[PDB]
């Protein structure tokens, strides 16, 4: 996912 | 003339203040240029302005992300939460932000990289049956003379909600809004001098009513874009 990654 | 001292929430308010504009040009920093892919008529969907466009939504999610991560104990929540508070707030933020752009002398909306629309031109890049409920919002906003400290509280306040649904850990979320509504009451007092504080607030449930909308905005732009919807903004309006 790519708010996981933005978030992580 | 005369306010207690509270000194936490004047920090708090410097940070979200700073964490706001870092993440969010100002209009009158920013070189404004004109296009013209189509700003003589209204059409159904200008292909070239929804490429511009759909960079420049994806570009400013990105930075809503950011503006989330820099406020004070967003973070701490678990990362299914942040998930979820993001994909509720999303649109709410990117409306207030637009319109925060808006000259209403021109009747144009600036978008982050100095890109100035008009109103048929925002028709037809894309907000087609919203571009008016979104100018009306931009005008109803201009009485109000909000500042970027007000604008990223009220945009932390909008992202930060205890009532989303499927928050893991609820209260833990109302707790931090707590100190926003606070610190936005305690700087509309010392600023505006002062009825304001329930009108500003009154305006979230005005950006309820139209993103309620942009939903279904982007179901009907699916079936009129020409590959897929970028990816980052589908993950925040599915
Ligand atoms: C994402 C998105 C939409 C709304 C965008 C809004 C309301 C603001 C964008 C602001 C930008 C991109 C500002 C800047 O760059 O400063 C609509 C409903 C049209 C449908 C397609 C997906």
């Amino acid at each position: 996912k790519i708010l996981h990654r933005l978030l992580q | 003339e005369s306010y207690e001292m509270t000194a936490e929430l004047d920090d708090l308010t410097e940070k979200i203040r700073k964490a706001h504009q870092e993440t969010f040009p100002s209009l009158c920093q920013l070189g404004k240029y004109t296009t013209n892919s189509s700003a003589d008529h209204r059409v159904r969907l200008d292909l070239g302005l929804w490429d511009k466009f759909s960079e420049l939504a994806t570009k400013c999610i990105i930075k809503i992300v950011e503006f989330a991560k820099r406020l004070p104990g967003f973070t701490g929540l678990t990362i299914a939460d942040q998930i979820t508070l993001l994909k509720a707030a999303c649109l709410d933020i990117l409306i207030l932000r637009i319109c925060t752009r808006y000259t209403p002398e021109q009747d144009t909306m600036t978008f982050s990289d100095g890109l100035t629309l008009n109103r048929t031109q925002m028709h037809n890049a894309g907000f087609g049956p919203l571009t008016d409920l979104v100018f009306t919002f931009a005008n109803q906003l201009l009485p109000l003379e909000m500042d970027d400290t007000e604008t990223g509280l009220l945009s932390a306040i909008c992202l930060i909600c205890g009532d989303r649904q499927d928050l893991e850990e609820p209260t833990k979320v109302d707790k931090l809004q707590e100190p926003l509504l606070e610190a936005l009451k305690i700087y509309i007092r010392k600023r505006r001098p002062p009825h304001m504080f329930p009108k500003i607030l009154m305006k979230i449930t005005d950006l309820r009513s139209i993103s309620a909308k942009g939903a279904e905005r982007v179901i009907t732009l699916k079936m009129e874009i020409p590959g897929s919807m970028p990816p980052l903004i589908q993950e925040m309006l599915e």
